[PDB]
């Protein structure tokens, strides 16, 4: 039904933009041993910073140096270009941004019955959510490349992109309705 | 990675490819991608096997040349990655160095019941050589 | 005394050969199409 | 090795004086002269009575000062110097 | 026009196809295509093979015999010293045939003095070896920037003892205490401290290998998107006028 | 098969006599063939050539 | 350092039955002889060394 639907949608909405949003917040997407308050140490690193675990020096976190100027090394543009992209976090970012807005626009739609472009809007915007927290993931294992593991935040962002998507089929399959509604009406 | 990047690619495409297929509301439907045929219609691509639809919009077009460079770009890479592994075959030590050993638990290691080296361990300052005595 | 296996990229000489069939298939099927033409025509 | 001078020090009980060799040489032995210079020749001319330093056990050096056991064993080594780009998809084939 | 680049790069990609050619000129052309197609697909698969078997293949040097057999990458001791003198005397086929290489070699590998050979190493972006001690050798390794290692192990066996004067009273309780030092861990403990503590330092393809191929996906997804809603707007607008 | 590194440090070495004569040529004659290889060389034949 | 320590010994009493321990062996085994004598073997049927 349309009720079940639209309450659908927004559970959906809600549970992506809460769970990148947390994922972007927490420090649990990976899990590493590195130098603590620059010994070696298993740690947790997220986005910003890291925290050392079940060491001399738990429970303190400490920004992580994006950029490695000890040797004063630059190599290619697209080096500097990929670690400027990881060290800003800009997709993760925007792909909240994205779905905020999406939600957003959703939430609006129940002010305005007859404007039925703006849930198309609101699908194009999880969708576009999606595409960019992709995008993001790549950029960020790609960082990290140049033992390990994957904790539970990390894993928050890849459910986020999966139920982002997930909404966004169900925000486009209502516009496709809502237009099939007009048309009927008219028909009639 | 890969194989993770590989399954939010393809629900990706398939969400975009139905998106730009059935969004439209001049273009009614002409095509028969749905949100399940635009997941068939991927997997389809992924796999090589080919599909009974095509896209025949600018937009899906577009949708389905980048996931079949991607489909092929990636296939290949599987295929040659498998033929080195089967080409040359790389066997490395479990254990590398004592520091190694002390670091694991699995494999049990010990020394001569009464000799020098039992003794030389007892008083030995070394990190390494501390903890794992 | 002071005194393989290696890869490199494949150059186009390595596959000039399929490129001339190709260009030359191309020219083919235009002097056919062209030929079917003017035979229609007359 | 001066903490290695202590504990040497300490166990025979007696003060111990750090002087720097002046020409900074190891010591080695002259054909034209047949005189000791550096290390060596600190010892030999009584100008340094015990030598505490990473002096390498040879033949020539031994026969004239006295080489306790070696502390520390070492021996010649190798020394060397210890990402793919975005697009390294296309490597294969030429531009 | 449009469905015939369409029918191209779905011949080139090797996937299916809702249309192909029904004239004798266009199954011809079809048919070339494909068989370009076939050689250069192939072409790539086995190209991108031979790659990474020959990554895989390549042995990183460990230890005397298999660096000496390669010249790739060259190397030489220093100027002096016992280290040129060892290579001469040496008679072993692994370390009389060391001497061989530098002696005819050009330009000199040799090294005036120790601390310009180690930084040619790290400019040498590893085609340049040093042969030096063992005890030192772990030290700059332990120096910063920390791009130097030691592989392998020791060529040759040497020492360092306590140097005193024939006939002093100093001999024998020295070489007690050596002995002692050495058993008791507080010799064997203070080498692994200065060197260590007070140091200032795979098969499977990954995805760095082929983000480039994510990053033309997504932005060709994201180029069609936005194709998608030009033409709706342009339509819409198109109609709304009209109406 | 040998993996890792030595830990510790040893020697392995001739015994005589406290004061013997014989064993100061003893220690030079040891030292003759190490440099001139021959004491490695007798490491390999009763190490890796037999 | 191989025939010092090989089971079975690779040591043949004749020259005759060492070609015809190669003969044999299918190629898994080398004979070690005079050269100029040995290129008259290969002329030899059947031909197979």
């Amino acid at each position: 039904d349309r009720g079940v639907q639209m309450l659908l949608t927004t559970v959906g909405a809600f549970a992506a933009f809460s769970l990148m949003t947390i994922a972007v917040g927490t420090d649990y997407w990976l899990y590493s041993r590195g130098v603590c308050k620059t010994e070696e140490v298993m740690t947790h690193s997220g986005l910003w910073r890291t925290c050392c675990l079940e060491g001399n020096f738990k429970g303190l976190c400490k920004q992580i140096d994006h950029f490695p100027e000890d040797a004063d090394y630059e190599a290619d543009t697209a080096e500097y270009f990929l670690r400027a992209v990881r060290a800003s976090s800009i997709f993760p970012i925007l792909s909240v941004i994205l779905l905020f807005m999406g939600g957003l626009c959703i939430a609006a739609s129940e002010f305005y019955k007859t404007r039925h472009n703006i849930i198309l809007s609101a699908g194009i915007f999880f969708v576009s959510a999606g595409l960019s927290n992709i995008i993001g993931i790549i950029v960020y294992i790609s960082a990290n490349a140049g033992s390990y593991s994957y904790g539970w935040s990390f894993y928050f962002g890849a459910l986020s992109f999966i139920i982002a998507e997930m909404v966004g089929v169900l925000a486009v399959h209502m516009f496709i309705d809502r237009h099939k509604q007009l048309r009927a009406t008219a028909r009639a | 990675e890969i194989w993770m990047c590989i399954v939010f690619a393809y629900i990706g495409v398939s969400v975009v490819l139905f998106l730009v297929s059935r969004f439209s509301p001049y273009e009614w439907s002409t095509n028969e991608f749905g949100i399940f045929n635009s997941l068939w219609f991927s997997l389809g691509a992924f796999m090589q096997q080919g599909c009974d639809i095509s896209p025949r919009s600018l937009s899906g077009r577009i949708v389905g040349g980048v996931w079949w460079f991607f489909t092929l770009i990636i296939i290949s890479s599987y295929t040659a990655n498998l033929a080195a592994f089967l080409t040359v075959e790389r066997m490395v030590s479990p254990i590398e160095s004592a520091e190694d050993l002390s670091k694991q638990t699995e494999i049990a290691y010990g020394t001569l019941d009464s000799g020098s080296t039992k003794e030389f361990f007892r008083r030995s300052k070394i990190a390494v050589f501390d903890k794992m005595w | 005394g002071e005194c393989k296996e290696k890869t490199s990229a494949l150059s186009l000489s390595n596959v000039a050969g399929v490129f001339y069939i190709l260009v030359g298939g191309l020219g083919l099927a235009m002097l056919v199409a062209l030929i079917e033409f003017c035979y229609k025509s007359r | 090795c001066v903490d290695l001078a202590a504990e040497i020090a300490k166990h025979c009980g007696f003060k111990y004086k750090l002087t720097i060799v002046g020409d900074g040489k190891y010591g080695a032995r002259d054909a034209d002269t047949k005189i000791w210079n550096g290390m060596v020749g600190e010892l030999v001319y009584g100008k340094a009575d015990i030598a505490i330093a990473p002096l390498t056990i040879t033949l020539v050096r031994e026969e004239v000062i006295d080489f306790s056991k070696p502390f520390m064993s070492l021996g010649i080594s190798i020394m060397i110097k210890k990402k793919p780009g975005v697009f390294s998809f296309l490597d294969p084939l030429a531009y | 026009i449009f469905n015939s680049l369409w029918f191209s790069l779905g011949a080139f990609m090797q996937q299916g196809c809702d249309i192909s050619p029904r004239s004798l000129s266009g199954r011809i052309v079809g048919g070339v295509w494909w068989f370009f197609t076939l050689i250069i697909i192939s072409s790539y698969t086995a190209n991108l093979a031979a790659f990474l078997t020959v990554e895989r293949m390549v042995s990183p040097i460990e230890s005397a015999e298999d660096l000496s057999k390669q010249t790739e990458i060259a190397y030489g001791t220093l100027d002096s010293g016992s280290t040129k003198e060892f290579f001469r005397r040496s008679k072993i086929a692994v370390f009389d045939k060391m001497w061989t290489y530098m002696r005819s070699a050009e330009p000199s590998v040799f090294v005036r003095t120790t601390a310009e050979g180690v930084a040619r190493v790290r400019k040498s972006k590893g085609k340049y070896a040093y042969l030096l001690e063992s005890t030192m050798n772990e030290y700059i390794e332990q120096r910063k920037p920390c791009d130097t290692m030691k592989v392998g192990g020791n060529l040759d066996s040497k020492g360092y003892d306590i140097a005193t004067p024939k006939g002093s009273s100093l001999g024998t309780p020295v070489n007690l205490a050596v002995l002692k030092l050495s058993e008791q861990g507080v010799l064997d403990k203070l080498k692994n401290k200065w060197w260590y503590d007070k140091g200032e330092c795979t098969s499977a393809l990954s995805l760095s290998n082929v983000a480039g191929v994510f990053y033309i996906l997504v932005g060709g997804l994201g180029l069609a998107m936005l194709v998608a809603l030009i033409e709706f707007c342009y339509k819409s607008r198109a109609e709304a006028k009209r109406m």
